[PDB]
RNA sequence: UAAACGAUGUCGACUUGGAGGUUGUGCCCUUGAGGCGUGGCUUCCGGAGCUAACGCGUUAAGUCGACCGCCUGGGGAGUAC
């Protein structure tokens, strides 16, 4: 029930609204809220949830990194949320709808994930 | 490749299919693999090779009528 | 009546859409999604001269910024 | 003669370097018995993703049709042209060099779209109406 | 240098073709990347013929022509000399 309190007056950056931008691999996940013109109100991930291994790289651990770095930016002062994603990786919209589960609209999923052209030679894996 | 085409009314699942046209195929499919200038022209074109499948599939359904399994 | 060469419709169900120009935008688009990239050639069913030229036009374009080159400038 | 379609595009700031060069260029064109079939100058626009810094630029399409040894100067002169950014020069086949199809969005973007500034002041002093400096 | 090839030398004469991909080009609601008229590479399909077998078949592995390259059990040796 309700108290009879002094007033708030605390000041973080007061945001209102932002973007996130999640950044997918195959052995984790990398959820990172920021400000509009773009600047870091805070992260978190999937091996930062301790799963460690493999483990950190599945919906379900996609899913708690957002809610993690999500409850943390309340702080920062922000309530509405758009998203970025850049990446093959597992999470692809379980991370989403925790994103909405903490109150926040969600319209644009909006894929920048760069494609160079065609970029340096990757790690030859196996020996076939 | 959530893809950047929006899906029709907005939902935190996306619309996968929907969305992509020709996107994920070539650009962001052969990862973590020693790139190679000029193997697609011998491992990569099928073209030929998938032609004749859909020749033969045109071919049987008159088949399957003459031989009465049908 | 005879002779009506390229009326509507006709030779072809899909249009040749430009060839080599490159400076107008809305040319290109016709084989470029807002995605930001050029559609495959199995899937229109092209034929394979207009889409070798457009290879090429496009490519000029891109370098002068007159389109984005890749996804992450959506 | 072949058929050369040059397309090139200059920084604002450092753009008055060009319109002396330009005219020097247009002027090798047609005394080689070539032509410069319309020279379009279309203002300033909006780069998508930066070029050599800056996300705007102001751009000339020039119609040439030119013999080849006159295009071997003029291609290693625009491409190492500080004012200029960069250059495309397009191929002989099937190649137009009249009826512009951003015709109407040169005019567009000249009338109406441009910004209309003293750095653009600068851009205007590059295009058609070009004025150069004293040597 | 090798897996230098549809693992198949060269060039040329001759032997039912249809259709796809796609291009020069006569004709056509060029209504059909289609049809017919005639060349083009390229590819599916199978006849006469040939093969140990797969497989080829007008881009031969068919009928032939001339001339060339090259082979004659394996290992040891693509080295020795």
């Amino acid at each position: 029930a309700k108290a009879p309190i002094r007033a708030r007056k605390r000041v973080r950056k007061q945001v209102s609204d932002g973007v996130a931008h999640i950044h997918a691999s195959f052995n984790n996940t990398i959820v990172t809220i920021t400000d509009r013109q773009g600047n870091a109100l805070g992260w978190a991930t999937a091996g930062g949830s301790g799963f460690r291994g493999s483990r950190k790289s599945t919906p379900f651990a996609a899913q708690v990194a957002a809610e993690r770095c999500a409850d943390a930016v309340k702080e920062y002062g922000i309530k509405n949320l758009e998203v970025m994603v850049k990446g093959p990786g597992p999470g692809r919209e379980s991370t989403i709808r925790a994103l909405n589960a903490a109150g926040f609209r969600i319209t644009n999923i909006t894929d920048v994930t760069p494609i160079p052209h065609n970029g340096c030679r990757p790690p030859k894996k196996r020996r076939v | 490749p959530v893809i950047k085409v929006r899906e029709n009314e907005p939902f935190d699942v996306a619309l996968r299919r929907f969305k992509r046209s020709c996107e994920k195929a070539g650009v962001l499919a052969e990862v973590r693999r020693r790139e190679f200038y000029e193997k697609p022209t011998t491992e990569r074109k099928r073209a030929k090779a998938s032609a004749v499948k859909r020749h033969a599939k045109k071919l049987a359904r008159e088949n399957a009528r003459r031989t009465r399994l049908y | 009546a005879r002779y009506f060469r390229r009326r509507k419709f006709c030779r072809f169900t899909a249009e040749g859409v430009q060839e080599i120009d490159y400076k107008d935008i809305a040319t290109l688009k016709n084989y470029i999604t807002e995605s930001g990239k050029i559609v495959p050639s199995r899937i229109t069913g092209t034929r394979a001269k207009y889409q070798r030229q457009l290879a090429r036009a496009i490519k000029r374009a891109r370098y002068l910024s007159l389109l984005p080159y890749t996804d992450r400038h959506q | 003669m072949r058929h050369y379609e040059i397309v090139f595009m200059v920084h604002p700031d450092q753009s008055e370097q060009v319109p002396g060069m330009i005219e020097r260029y247009t002027a090798a064109i047609t005394g080689a018995e070539g032509k410069i079939h319309r020279l379009e100058d279309w203002g300033r626009r909006q780069l998508a993703y930066p070029i050599n810094k800056l996300h705007k630029a102001h751009y000339v399409l020039m119609n040439v049709e030119a013999p080849q040894e006159v295009i071997d100067e003029l291609e290693t002169t625009f491409r190492f042209n500080d004012a200029v950014i960069r250059s495309m020069v397009m191929r002989t086949k099937h190649a137009v060099t009249e009826a512009s199809p951003m015709v109407k969005a040169k005019d567009e973007r000249r009338e109406r779209r441009d910004d209309f500034a003293n750095e653009t002041a600068d851009d205007a002093e590059a295009g058609d109406s070009e004025e150069e400096e004293e040597e």
